[PDB]
């Protein structure tokens, strides 16, 4: 377990963890959930907190969040479901991820980075030159390190 | 660090908890 790993689970936890308490809640994760244009009740984002909620306590702590990352990540992520997340990325559909639009996306979650940091992460994927992300390099970026 | 990586991550658990 190197401190990249726990920096990157610690990233990834804090874009959930709004208010930065350490515990996950049905408010916290409807809120992402809604960013990326889903719209689960609060008893569907309850069912979801139980399943990894390991202390009983009716939310999600670091631990119980690398449960569900642990599960519900590496599933076996088919072509449909690649596809689904590419389409929450290429805002307007046209089958190209500006760089505009990966920033917009990233700013949704809670990220915060620089447009130069955007620019970066496009240039490494973009494999044709065209500027852009398409399907194809979309999915050949996940396969990298 | 795999900044594209990590919030694809991020966007795929989200998609596979809306089961
Ligand atoms: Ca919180
Ligand atoms: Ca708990
Ligand atoms: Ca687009
Ligand atoms: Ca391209």
């Amino acid at each position: 377990l190197t401190e990249e790993q726990i920096a990157e689970f610690k990233e990834a936890f804090s874009l959930f963890d709004k208010d930065g308490d350490g515990t996950i809640t049905t408010k916290e994760l409807g809120t992402v959930m809604r960013s990326l244009g889903q719209n689960p009740t609060e008893a569907e984002l309850q069912d979801m907190i139980n399943e990894v909620d390991a202390d009983g306590n009716g939310t999600i702590d670091f631990p119980e969040f690398l449960t569900m990352m642990a599960r519900k990540m590496k599933d076996t992520d088919s072509e449909e479901e690649i596809r689904e997340a590419f389409r929450v990325f290429d805002k307007d559909g046209n089958g190209y991820i500006s760089a505009a639009e990966l920033r917009h996306v990233m700013t949704n979650l809670g990220e915060k980075l620089t447009d130069e940091e955007v620019d970066e992460m496009i240039r490494e994927a973009d494999i044709d030159g065209d500027g852009q992300v398409n399907y194809e390099e979309f999915v050949q970026m996940m396969t990298a390190k | 660090r795999r900044r594209w990586k990590l919030d694809f991550s991020i966007v795929s658990l989200c998609n596979h908890l809306t089961r």
